[PDB]
């Protein structure tokens, strides 16, 4: 468990480590957004 | 035509396959064959 | 100008689907064939026939879900919708198997619309027919697996289901009754895909790697235009690499394109002509030299008489509940174990 | 104290994704630039802040 | 030029007939000695005990078996991972009786590939080729790194490699799958898709060009002839072959570029094969495919089988068949 | 270049969203419906999670008649009840 | 836009960050950024840890690859492994997680905002690929960085608390390490030794002595290389030897990373002294071992007699010799007779397993660990079945250890293949053929033919 | 409450590209 | 069996030296186009 007064933060903490692969799919939005040039 | 930017649409998409796929893999551990 | 010309017409003109008269039978027999699979995976049991679930409704995933074939007791039977079984009960046709055969009769006469579209499309542009030439391969495995051995044997319950477990169900199944891996025609067969793959392999690296520096990009797709006349790689240096590291290269392009086509092509036709001979059991299972000699001397031990005691636990666990019409009541004393486990 | 923790902490979540979504939005901007270092200047420096602030009063809620 | 200048000449030579190269230097007296040691070994080796269980496995052709069953036994379990050259046993006998041979083939084989692999390198590197076919082969060669290195590293024994035998080899596949359920990881699926994949793209680019090819010869000779050796004109029409393929399918789903085309020849059955390669390695440590025995449960929680429960049956009868006598606890654990 | 209009030109047009936003939802919902409404079971003949067995019983409703497959589903259906 | 799209810089965006191999700023950027991606992973997976993690089970039951790295430092656990204070786990993943804001920031500065190119702003950061002295220099200051973390370990062993010794008197606790092992023959020993089963190279250190002082004889050699490198330039032999470019020393790096990947894979496989089995649960050899134990404590219960008992074979059902003579346990584990663990060793002596302790001094907490050991052996399914493949749903459990080395086999390989990629792409380029044969002067048609 | 923060951070990226897309921004 | 095992390590040593020296001996230098 977390320290319990960061308890209303689980549901964010629960996602927190999937965040760098969101970073891997953001390089090919921004390249869509160039047209991959 | 030309109005709605093709890599939003892209996007949206590849979100919205996103959210059923993981649909789907939720639905491995509740449920219905989820062994329990 | 007769009304078989105009439908000519519009039949062959150039659109997006080229739709053929081939078309006429390929495109409902393919569509049926992958929307009865989706329909039965998605929504149809296998309960009454097997005593599976095997749809996506029940809690199957998709590794699991299978349109499986119909009971042993329906024999060779079409199951045609309206025929005596189902008597035009779709609910019922689903529930005995049915989905199976209309799979499998409409997906074999896509398969031949399939082929027949690949010849006149290549009549119709003026190139050689080749391509549907190496389709006859896929054609002969299905034919061969689906149809002609269950044909062999005693009702389509032992074809393979259309399924991805369900498959591999049916491979374990060949190596425990049939002893599969052991017989020449299913080697012939591995050396033809895997030989293949190699050439597949081998062929795209070679071409990659003895490219000419056709522009100034180094990344080198954008040099290449297809109405250029000359050869986008070096053979004489692609020859020169293999004839120095392996012994033998290709020196000829259309040798070399021809055995790409004839390699995989005769594998599968290979595997067919054994498929077709375990249709009658007929099966390379035993080396008769060797179970005399394993009958005589219970020292001599081999990898081959491993593996027939593999084979042996394989019928022994799996019957009963593999070919629950059998009604096998196997007691557990009488099960092959070895030691401990 | 027991409220000014999490208000503090749910400052410092809100303020990291106004920090996330503003930074490169205003790094990409080069144009109306002047104006947006000082509020890069005023937000990191007000989000160190929150981590000390945080950070000490964790020693008080734990 | 001294000795040494002239030696590394030699050995650099893209003049050699076949070439040796610095990887050379390594690959050739390994793969001989592999070679040499198989050749003899798969004739002529007496009985080994695999097991370590005193229960002596036939291999060789000179003690009963035929080319199909033949095979270089893996050394005995009781060695495990230790390294069991010729010197350590105090006879040729009891290396022979232990399996040694088998040690010393992979162990050859496999310095002896690796090498072969530098050695692709190393020879595009002097013809001024671009490098990547020691890439292409690193697909094969992890695989069979795989199935003779990792695999025993990971069960803790040389007794678990494959065998060097036809009948050898099905052995060790149906037992990988009694023990680890290969057919239903999604690793050994796309090593089936790359291998599948890779026959269907080998036969498919052969027949488009085959049947795009530009007539230079009569009926009565081979079209084969129609192409000489060097020269510059492309021997095919790759229009006629794309608006083939693009009207069989449809227009976007054909290659026009003869580079994307072969690049994705190469890709396909390598990044499949890989995934093969990797699928062995790593339930080499155990981690196994889907378990789904007893995943469908019924509202009165019976459980109702699916296909894979069908599996888990035939699984379970190799399972309590293999290595029949050694055994001795309820658990297969290495 | 066979004179369609290019799919890149059709689903970026809003006219092609007008229409979209409407008939794929709707098409999901349908589908959704068609489960939990309990259609699905009845139009395929599959088996809801309570009705694989009866209440004591351990054995399958396999078929064994070829021409009499359809009424023994029907007396295997009926000892659900 | 500078190097932005493929015509400019002659790479496509699928090769896109080959663009930014003469760009020293926007690639101190990618760096930085990146590091902030490792850090926040490694905070935010060490958050999520915690948050699942239950005190009352092991943490090899749970899924944790991060809490027991930090429980292996000394923090958080007490005697035997069991957790007494789950707030350092806190600090550590919230200390990473922080600092990975602070490394973003300054990788999208770089990246996004900051010069492009270094070698304007300052001589002291921007470099030249081919400029060898300036790249020994850069080397030399991330050894020294890299030695000072080396000797941070030792700091924590010797100075700040100790580090968990599975091996220490009355089970594994926290043990303040006093007297590393200095000697180089102890220490550079194990470099020579065998890779091979019984020998084990590295994988086989089986004190804290050892691998505090190795990480002493490590931080000083990566300082002493560190300063080395500031301080000379590539003699001419290396000068001849390597390729000199941005691609060449990213392919050297690819070669190490892989290699060392194939080394921690083995690491976690084996070794249970950095990896301690009450954190990461047993090793494969470790519940082989536990299984024999098990039936041998049952069997002796019930009366038998273990020395005398014959196997189906012929060879002892519980014990038998191993190849040199050692008493070892029987069964399929004969294989595993190397394994030591400070539950089994006990019960051996000077030739192996002791019959006369095994009749008498098996201890209750040895028959539970043993049980525990041989019901959690790193074997399960991909979607974490426990057990074989044969086994039914029920057990939820992968080990750790499966988990771990199968990733970094994975890891390794591949960058094995980026290694073989990048050092031949960079030798290719740096001769100039990488983009293809010249269809002027073709090499091979100057040669002579082969026949 | 999980399947919330997903979707502001899910959309967090995609918005970050979109506002430089409408500003003119140096993508 | 030592002096086999001697053999064994003279020739692993003889062929390993070769390697390592060999490609020691100005191996970039050996290719068709920069021998430099
Ligand atoms: C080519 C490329 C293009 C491919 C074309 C695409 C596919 C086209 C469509 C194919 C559909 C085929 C369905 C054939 C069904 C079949 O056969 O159905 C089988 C029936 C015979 O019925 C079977 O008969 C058996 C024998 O019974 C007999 O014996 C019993 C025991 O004594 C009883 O006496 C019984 O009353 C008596 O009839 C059992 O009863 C089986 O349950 C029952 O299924 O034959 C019959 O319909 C017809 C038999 C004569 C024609 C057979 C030609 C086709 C088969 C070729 C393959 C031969 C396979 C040999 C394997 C090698
Ligand atoms: C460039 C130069 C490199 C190439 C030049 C040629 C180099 C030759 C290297 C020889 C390696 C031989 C492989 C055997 C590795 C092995 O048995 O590995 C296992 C050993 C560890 O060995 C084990 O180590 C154990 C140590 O544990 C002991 O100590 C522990 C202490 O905690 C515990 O107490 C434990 O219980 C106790 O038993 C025991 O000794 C075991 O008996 C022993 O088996 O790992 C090791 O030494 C660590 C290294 C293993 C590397 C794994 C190689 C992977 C390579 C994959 C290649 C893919 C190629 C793809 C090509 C395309
Ligand atoms: C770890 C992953 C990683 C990193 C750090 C980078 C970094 C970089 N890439 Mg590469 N790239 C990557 C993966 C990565 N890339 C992948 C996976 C692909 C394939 C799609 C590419 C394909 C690619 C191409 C084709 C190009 C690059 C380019 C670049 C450089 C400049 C980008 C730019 O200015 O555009 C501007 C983009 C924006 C302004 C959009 C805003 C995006 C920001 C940075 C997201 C940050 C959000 C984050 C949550 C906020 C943190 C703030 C907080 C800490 C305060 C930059 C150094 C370019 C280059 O090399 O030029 C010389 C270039 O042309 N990349
Ligand atoms: C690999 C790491 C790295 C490197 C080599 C650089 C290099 C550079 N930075 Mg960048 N930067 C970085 C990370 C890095 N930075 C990080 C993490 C941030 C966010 C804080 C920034 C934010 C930043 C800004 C806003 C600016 C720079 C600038 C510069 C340039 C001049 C810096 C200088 O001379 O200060 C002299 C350095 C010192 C007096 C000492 C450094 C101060 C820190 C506190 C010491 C920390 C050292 C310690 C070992 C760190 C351990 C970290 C570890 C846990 C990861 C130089 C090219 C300047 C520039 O771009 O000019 C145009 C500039 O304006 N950087
Ligand atoms: C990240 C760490 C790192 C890196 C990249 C470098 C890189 C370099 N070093 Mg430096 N060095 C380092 C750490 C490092 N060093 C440290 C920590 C020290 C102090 C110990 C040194 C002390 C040092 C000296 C004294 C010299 C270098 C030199 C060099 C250059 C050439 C090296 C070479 O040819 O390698 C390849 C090595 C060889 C060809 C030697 C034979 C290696 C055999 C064939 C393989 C043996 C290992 C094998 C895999 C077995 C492993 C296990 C084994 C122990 C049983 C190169 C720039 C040379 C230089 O030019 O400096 C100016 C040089 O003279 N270094
Ligand atoms: C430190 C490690 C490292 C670094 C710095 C580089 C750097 C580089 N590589 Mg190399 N590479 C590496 C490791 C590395 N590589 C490894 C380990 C391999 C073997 C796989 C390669 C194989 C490789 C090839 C084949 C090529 C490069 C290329 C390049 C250049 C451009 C990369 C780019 O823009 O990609 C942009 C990124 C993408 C297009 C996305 C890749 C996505 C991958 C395939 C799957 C992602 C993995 C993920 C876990 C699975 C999906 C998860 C899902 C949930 C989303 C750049 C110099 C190119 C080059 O040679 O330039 C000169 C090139 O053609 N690399
Ligand atoms: C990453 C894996 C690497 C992909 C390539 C592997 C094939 C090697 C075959 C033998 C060499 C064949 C050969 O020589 O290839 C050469 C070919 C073209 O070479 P060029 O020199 O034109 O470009 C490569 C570099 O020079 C950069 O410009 O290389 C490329 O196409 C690289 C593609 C990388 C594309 C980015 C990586 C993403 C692809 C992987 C995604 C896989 C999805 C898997 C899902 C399960
Ligand atoms: C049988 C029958 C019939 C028919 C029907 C039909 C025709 C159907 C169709 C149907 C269909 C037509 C369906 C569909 C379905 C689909 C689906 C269900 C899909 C899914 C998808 C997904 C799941 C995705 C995923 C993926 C993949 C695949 C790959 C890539 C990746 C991803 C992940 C994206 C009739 C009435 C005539 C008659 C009687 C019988
Ligand atoms: C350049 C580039 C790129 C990249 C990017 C990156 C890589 C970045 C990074 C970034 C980063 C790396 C970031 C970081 C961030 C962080 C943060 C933002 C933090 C936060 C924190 C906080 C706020 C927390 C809180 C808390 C506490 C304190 C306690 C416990 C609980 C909690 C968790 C709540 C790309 C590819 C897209 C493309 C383009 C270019
Ligand atoms: C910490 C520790 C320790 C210690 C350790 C040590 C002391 C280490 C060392 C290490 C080292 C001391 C390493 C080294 C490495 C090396 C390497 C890995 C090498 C490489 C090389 C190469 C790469 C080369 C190449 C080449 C050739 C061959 C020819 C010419 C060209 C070239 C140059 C390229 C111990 C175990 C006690 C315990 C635990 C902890
Ligand atoms: C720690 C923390 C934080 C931070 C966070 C962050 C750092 C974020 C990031 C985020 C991000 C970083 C995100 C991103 C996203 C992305 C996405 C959402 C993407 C997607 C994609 C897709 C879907 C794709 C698609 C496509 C395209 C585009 C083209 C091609 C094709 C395809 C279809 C594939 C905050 C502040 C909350 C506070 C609390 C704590
Ligand atoms: C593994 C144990 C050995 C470790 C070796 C590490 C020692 C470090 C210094 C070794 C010196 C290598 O130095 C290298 O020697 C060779 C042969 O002598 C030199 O001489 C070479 O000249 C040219 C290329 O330069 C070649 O065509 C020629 O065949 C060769 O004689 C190289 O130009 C020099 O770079
Ligand atoms: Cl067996
Ligand atoms: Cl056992
Ligand atoms: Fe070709
Ligand atoms: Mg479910």
């Amino acid at each position: 468990k977390l320290p319990e007064a960061y308890a209303i933060f689980d549901p964010l903490v629960d996602v927190l480590p999937v965040i760098p692969v969101l970073f891997l799919a953001l390089a090919f939005v921004w390249q869509a957004a160039v047209g991959f040039r | 035509g030309g109005r709605i930017p093709l890599w939003i649409v892209a996007t949206v998409a590849g979100m919205g396959v996103i959210v059923i796929v993981g649909l789907f893999f939720y639905g491995a551990y509740a449920g219905l064959g989820s062994s329990l | 100008r007769g009304w078989f010309d105009i439908l000519d017409d519009w039949l062959k003109r150039d659109r997006f689907v080229f739709v053929g008269w081939s078309g006429i039978l390929l495109f409902p027999c393919a569509y049926l064939a992958l929307g009865g699979w989706l329909t039965g995976t998605t929504f149809v049991t296998s309960w009454y026939t097997h005593g599976l679930a095997s749809s996506y409704l029940e809690g199957c995933n998709f590794l699991t879900v299978a349109v499986s074939t119909p009971a042993n007791s329906m024999g060779h039977s079409l199951l045609l919708l309206w025929g005596p079984e189902a008597q035009g009960d779709f609910t019922r046709w689903c529930q005995l198997g049915g989905l199976w055969t209309f799979i499998a009769l409409h997906g074999a006469f896509g398969l031949i619309g399939f082929m027949l579209r690949q010849f006149e499309i290549a009549r119709l542009v003026g190139v050689r027919p080749y391509n549907a030439i190496a389709f006859s391969a896929p054609i002969a495995v299905f034919v061969s697996v689906f149809l002609i051995y269950p044909l062999g044997q005693s009702s389509w319950f032992f074809a393979p289901s259309f399924g991805v477990a369900a498959i591999f169900r049916f491979l374990l199944f060949f190596q425990g009754f049939h002893n599969w891996t052991l017989n020449p025609f299913h080697m012939m067969g591995v050396a033809g895909v895997l030989g293949g793959a190699l050439l597949c392999a081998i062929h795209g690296a070679t071409v990659e790697n003895t490219l000419f520096q056709d522009g100034e990009g180094a990344s080198t797709f954008r040099a290449f235009n297809p109405t250029q006349a000359e050869e986008t790689y070096s053979m004489v240096t692609a020859n020169r690499f293999w004839s120095q590291i392996f012994g033998i290269a290709f020196s000829n392009k259309r040798w070399l394109h021809f055995f790409m086509l004839f390699v995989p092509v005769t594998g599968l036709w290979m595997s067919a002509i054994g498929v077709v001979g375990l249709a009658l059991n007929l099966r390379s299972y035993d080396f008769i030299s060797q179970e005399i000699r394993a009958a005589e001397d219970p020292e001599f031990e081999t990898f081959y008489t491993k593996n027939l005691l593999l084979n042996e636990g394989i019928r022994a666990w799996m019957a009963p509940q593999d070919q629950p019409h059998e009604n096998f009541v196997f007691p557990e004393e009488v099960l092959p174990r070895g030691n401990a486990l | 104290m027991t409220i000014l923790f999490q208000l503090a902490l749910a400052a410092l979540v809100i303020l990291s994704f106004v920090m996330v979504i503003g930074v490169p939005v205003a790094y990409a901007s080069p144009q109306d630039w002047d104006r947006s270092k000082q509020l890069i200047f005023l937000g990191s420096g007000l989000w160190i802040a929150l981590v000390l602030v945080v950070g000490v009063l964790n020693f008080f809620v734990v | 030029a001294n000795l040494w200048e002239r030696f590394c000449n030699w050995v650099t030579s893209t003049d050699n007939r076949l070439y040796v190269g610095w990887f050379g230097v390594i690959m050739i007296p390994t793969l001989l000695a592999a070679t040499i040691c198989f050749v003899i070994a798969f004739i002529a080796a007496p009985p080994v005990d695999i097991d370590g269980i005193r229960e002596p496995v036939s291999g060789s052709l000179l003690y009963g078996n035929n080319i199909i069953t033949g095979a270089v036994v893996p050394s005995s379990n009781a060695i495990g991972l230790h390294f069991y050259p010729i010197w350590e046993a105090a006879s040729l006998d009891e290396w022979l009786y232990n399996g040694g041979p088998y040690q010393l083939i992979i162990f050859h084989f496999l310095l002896g590939a690796s090498c072969y692999m530098g050695r692709q390198w190393e020879l595009s590197y002097r013809l001024g080729m671009r490098p990547w076919i020691c890439v292409a082969y690193s697909a094969p060669l992890a695989s069979a790194f795989a199935v003779f290195l990792i695999y025993p590293i990971g069960q803790g024994s040389f007794s678990d490699g494959m065998p060097l035998g036809i009948s050898g080899t099905f052995n060790f596949m149906i037992v990988f799958q009694a023990e680890h359920n290969i057919l239903m990881h999604p690793f050994h699926q796309l090593g089936v898709a790359g291998v599948f994949g890779g026959a269907l793209f080998c036969a498919m680019h052969g027949s488009l060009v085959t049947s795009s090819l530009i007539r230079e010869t009569t009926e009565t000779e081979s079209a084969n002839y129609g192409y000489k050796f060097g020269q510059e004109e492309e021997t095919y029409n790759i229009v006629a072959a794309h608006g083939y393929f693009g009207r069989l399918i449809f227009q976007y789903a054909s290659f026009n570029n003869s580079r994307s085309l072969h690049f994705f020849l190469a890709a396909w059955p390598v990044v499949g094969v890989w995934f093969a390669a990797l699928g062995i390695s790593t339930m080499a440590f155990n981690l196994n495919g889907f378990n789904f025995n007893h995943s469908v449960i019924d509202a009165k929680g019976n459980v109702i089988n699916t296909w894979a429960d069908i599996i888990n049956r035939a699984n379970l009868g190799m399972e309590v068949m293999h290595e029949r006598n050694a055994h001795n606890f309820p658990l297969d654990l290495a | 270049t066979t004179g369609e209009r290019p799919f890149s030109d059709i689903i970026t047009s809003v006219r092609y969203w007008v229409i979209h936003s409407i008939t794929i939802p709707a098409l999901f919902i349908a589908g959704w419906l068609f489960v939990s409404t309990g259609l699905a079971y009845d139009v395929f003949g599959t088996p809801r999670p309570d009705s694989y067995y009866a209440q004591e019983q351990r054995s399958i409703p396999l078929v064994t008649d070829r021409f009499e497959a359809k009424q023994q589903v029907e007396t295997f259906l009926e000892q659900l009840k | 836009a500078t190097n932005r799209d493929q015509e400019s810089s002659g790479f496509a965006w699928w090769a896109g960050n080959a663009r930014l191999i003469n760009l020293s700023g926007k690639l101190l950027g990618a760096h930085v950024a990146h590091a902030g991606l490792i850090v926040f992973w490694a905070g935010a997976m060490t958050l999520f840890e915690l948050a699942h993690f239950i005190p009352e089970k092991p943490m090899y039951e749970q899924g944790l690859i991060l809490i027991p790295h930090i429980a292996t430092l000394g923090w958080g656990v007490g005697p035997g492994g069991e957790v007494v204070d789950t707030f350092p786990f806190f600090v550590v993943g919230v200390v990473h997680l922080i600092s990975s804001a602070v490394l973003g920031f300054g990788g999208v500065y770089h990246a996004i905002r900051g010069p492009e190119t270094l070698e304007e702003y300052s001589s002291f950061f921007g470099y030249d690929w081919k400029d060898k002295n300036k790249m020994t220099t850069i080397l030399g200051f991330h050894l020294i960085v890299l030695g000072i973390g080396a000797l941070l370990l030792v700091a924590k062993a010797m100075f700040f608390g100790g580090l968990y010794d599975t091996w220490a008197p009355g089970g594994g606790d926290v043990r303040v390490i006093t007297n590393p092992t200095l000697d180089p023959r102890v220490i550079f020993g194990y470099l020579l030794k065998s890779p091979f089963g019984g020998e084990g190279w590295i994988v086989s250190v089986n004190n804290l002595e050892d691998v505090v002082g190795g990480h002493i004889w490590i931080g000083l050699i990566c300082i002493a290389g560190g300063i080395w490198h500031i301080l000379t330039t590539p003699f001419g032999w290396a000068r001849r030897a390597f390729i000199w470019s941005g691609e060449a020393y990213l392919s050297y790096s690819l070669g190490a990373l892989s290699m060392m990947g194939f080394i921690a894979t083995c690491f976690v496989w084996f070794n249970n002294t950095v990896y301690p089995s009450e954190f990461y649960g047993p090793t494969g050899p470790e519940a082989s071992q536990a299984q024999a134990m098990t039936f041998l404590i049952r069997d002796q219960k019930l009366g038998a007699n273990v020395g005398s008992a014959q196997g189906p074979t012929g060879l002892g059902k519980y014990l038998m010799r191993s190849p040199t003579g050692e008493i070892i346990f029987g069964g399929e584990t004969m294989r595993f007779w190397d394994f030591r663990g400070p539950w089994l060793e006990p019960l051996r002596g000077p030739n192996g397993l002791d019959l006369n302790k095994i009749k008498n001094d098996i201890q209750p907490w040895q028959e539970r660990r043993a049980a525990e050991y041989m019901t959690h052996a790193p074997l399960g399914s991909l979607n974490s079945v426990g057990g074989v493949a044969t086994e039914i749903n029920s057990v939820n459990f992968v080990s750790p250890r499966s988990w771990l080395a199968t990733s970094h086999f994975v890891l390794a390989f591949f960058f094995l293949v980026g290694h073989l990629w990048h050092a031949g792409r960079a030798r290719a380029a740096a001769a100039g053929f990488e983009k293809g044969i010249d269809r002027e002067s073709e090499p091979v048609l100057s040669m002579p033919s082969l026949d | 409450a999980q399947l919330t923060m997903i979707a502001m951070i899910g959309i967090a990226g995609p918005m970050i590209i979109f506002l430089l897309a409408v500003r003119r921004g140096n993508l | 069996m030592e002096t086999l095992k001697i053999t064994v390590y003279i020739v692993v040593t003889f062929f390993v030296l070769l390697f390592v020296f060999g490609f020691l001996s100005g191996d970039p230098a050996r290719n068709p186009k920069r021998k430099d």
